[PDB]
RNA sequence: GUUUAUUAAAAACACAGCACUGUGCAAACACGAAAGUGGACGUAUACGGUGUGACGCCUGCCCGGUGCCGGAAGGUUAAU
């Protein structure tokens, strides 16, 4: 659980980590693993299009199924992973028939539970199921928006959907934001709260953990030239101005919603 | 091994739907251990206050010495399955014979 | 490239003229439409890209003179 | 680009009359889908003589042979056997394509798009009605009774 | 820790933490007259921006001005 690190040093000092004895000290199951190249933030052209990325340790990409295509066969869960491209620790499932497959394992999920998948298979926690059968009231997560897309909203950890109403083909989802939506009823959804929900415990203590998680030092605004940041300049500190980003449109405040093309599902925006 | 009055109700047009699943409620019970010991449909009668917008629901009463934990999955029946509307599961001292 | 595939509309040039007469050099555009035709000849559905007074010429003549000519001209319909 | 018309029509034509309509109606719906031809000059040469009176009681003796398609089932009922839910609340929502094959089983060989269930896709177990467009006028009145298995 | 390679190594910058704000995923933002990429094979405990800079006690009053956000009954109000 949730433990302090005991102040010898300043960035033990500070640290509170999460400490979990459930997950598998091992090496992963490695044909459900890829390579994974970092980025740096800089696409085809080269650029840095997003700044703050960067570094960090090398890790390998955990295929993780979220589609759930197989259906009306039981599966067990072998062990939970730790996987470093998520918030959420995985479980290696192990169904009846012979496949291994890394699913986001919910809040409720011991080793040797079981989960089965399909229209049929119950209300308890790890079943995939439509959002037809699964009650008014109810608290799902990793849910679809398109039918057969594999899963969009609600997979960060300890992250949860509660449905609101159905009204004929749609679903009006409470999402996790405070937005209400409308979804279609055939989209999968799987039941419970995502693990690992004390992973905003977390204080890094120090600044090589930002820096070996991925990211980069960030640099503000009145620090920068007036070229370079329109914060700029000044003798010693003035500030002046409304605050923009570096690219002219005013931060802290400013809406920019502009889609206009899916406001149709959108029963209620965030307050 | 405890004694249960579990009244519970259902929609006024699946009086059609009520009789099997007693039959399969008897199959919650006497599967493991459960004796039935009443089953008296009192049947669709009128409402004091129209639940889910509807008066005339349809009353089902049944007495059972069971286990608690079919009890338990007993209800987890009772949440998901839509025909019931309400329902509740009260302990009793013995099992009892009349109306 | 951004070519009218009946017409041929290039994308032309021109100066943009504010109110002071400031010139600033601008692009004009044609109203670029890709387009599923149906060919009872071929009897099934072609893709073209062509521009709206381009969809005027297909209502007029027939689109199997418009292939014609698309051919003659060695194009890709 | 008025027109001149192949069948009777749904709203706007008699089968030989010439109305000036929208060009988008002309060219995604009337064209395509082979009810209508936009006359240039020389259709009405087409259809002066040659298609009037020869092309529309044939396609009139065809709309006969579509009610006759109505009558290929002489019992209009089905009774689709699929499997089904505990008590209501059935295993998966029977479909267009499987009714297909239950009609295509003894009676119509209908186009699955010439196919409607009006009461949608008959998310209970009970009695439904679905009908079959055999004609843009006439219907067929086929009854469905799904039973849980 | 980093910084004016080659006169300035610091009280400057960064930092962990804190707050505001945008973002429902064909996400915002960015490089791209475009396709497409980065964000991210991530999905609101996540991501981008802005400020202040551990930790302790804390952060008062003013919405007149400029900015932002919501309303639009009414005046003004372009092309056609």
């Amino acid at each position: 659980a949730v433990v302090k690190c005991k102040p010898t040093s300043p960035g033990r000092r500070h640290v509170v980590k999460v400490v979990n004895p459930e997950l598998h000290k091992g090496k992963p199951f490695a044909p459900l693993l890829e390579k994974n190249s970092k980025s740096g933030g800089r696409n085809n052209n080269g650029r840095i299009t997003t700044r703050h990325i960067g570094g960090g340790h090398k890790q390998a990409y955990r295929i993780v199924d979220f589609k759930r295509n197989k259906d009306g066969i039981p599966a067990v869960v072998e062990r939970l992973e730790y996987d470093p491209n998520r918030s959420a620790n995985i479980a290696l499932v192990l169904y009846k028939d012979g496949e291994r497959r890394y699913i986001l394992a919910p809040k409720g999920l011991k080793a040797g539970d079981q989960i089965q998948s399909g229209v049929d298979a119950a209300i308890k926690p790890g079943n995939t199921l439509p959002m037809r059968n699964i009650p008014v009231g109810s608290t799902v997560h990793n849910v679809e928006m398109k039918p057969g897309k594999g899963g969009q909203l609600a997979r960060s950890a300890g992250t949860y959907v509660q449905i609101v109403a159905r009204d004929g083909a749609y679903v009006t989802l409470r999402l996790r934001s405070g937005e209400m939506r409308k979804v279609e009823a055939d989209c999968r959804a799987t039941l419970g709260e995502v693990g690992n929900a004390e992973h905003m415990l977390r204080v890094l203590g120090k600044a090589g953990a930002a820096r070996w998680r991925g990211v980069r030092p960030t640099v503000r605004g009145t620090a920068m030239n007036p070229v370079d940041h329109p914060h700029g300049g000044g003798e010693g500190r003035n500030f002046g101005k409304h605050p923009v980003t570096p690219w002219g449109v005013q931060t802290k405040g400013k809406k920019t919603r502009s889609n206009k093309r899916t406001d149709k599902f959108i029963v209620r925006r965030r307050s | 091994m405890r004694h249960y009055e579990i009244v519970f109700m259902v929609h006024p047009d699946q009086s059609e739907q009520v009789p099997g699943m007693i039959e399969r409620y008897t199959a919650a019970i006497t599967g493991a251990e459960g004796k039935i010991h009443r089953l008296e449909d009192w049947g669709r009668r009128q409402l004091a206050y129209p639940i889910n917008k509807l008066h005339k629901a349809h009353y089902v009463l049944m007495n059972v010495e069971a286990p608690q934990e079919v009890i338990d999955e007993l209800e987890t029946t009772f949440r998901f399955n839509d025909a019931v509307i309400r329902s509740m599961v009260m302990r009793t001292k013995h099992a009892v014979t009349e109306a | 490239s951004r070519v009218c595939q009946v017409t041929g509309k290039r994308p032309v040039t021109g100066n943009n003229r504010s109110h002071a007469l400031n010139a600033t050099k601008r692009r004009f555009l044609p109203n670029l439409h890709s387009h599923r035709f149906w060919v009872e000849s071929e009897k099934r559905f072609v893709t073209l890209r062509v521009s709206a007074k381009g969809m005027r010429v297909i209502d007029k003549k027939g689109i199997d003179t418009v292939l014609a000519e698309l051919r003659a001209r060695g194009e890709k319909y | 680009m008025q027109v001149i018309l192949l069948d009777k029509v749904a709203n706007l034509g008699s089968l030989g009359d010439q109305v000036n309509v929208k060009a988008g109606y002309a060219r995604n719906f009337l064209v395509p889908q082979g009810k209508a031809v936009p006359a240039t000059k020389k259709n009405i040469e087409f259809f002066e003589a040659r298609r009037a009176e020869l092309e529309a009681k044939l396609a009139e003796v065809l709309a006969a042979a579509n009610a006759r398609a109505e009558k290929i089932n002489a019992l209009e009922t089905v009774t689709i056997a699929s499997k089904a839910g505990d008590e209501g609340k059935l295993f998966g929502s029977i479909g267009t394509r499987d009714i297909a094959d239950a009609v295509t089983a003894a009676g119509v060989e209908v186009a699955k798009s010439e196919v409607r269930l009006p009461n949608g896709v008959l998310r209970t177990t009970g009695e439904h009605e679905v009908s079959f467009q055999v004609h843009s006028e006439v219907f067929a009145k086929v009854i469905v009774n799904v039973v849980a298995e």
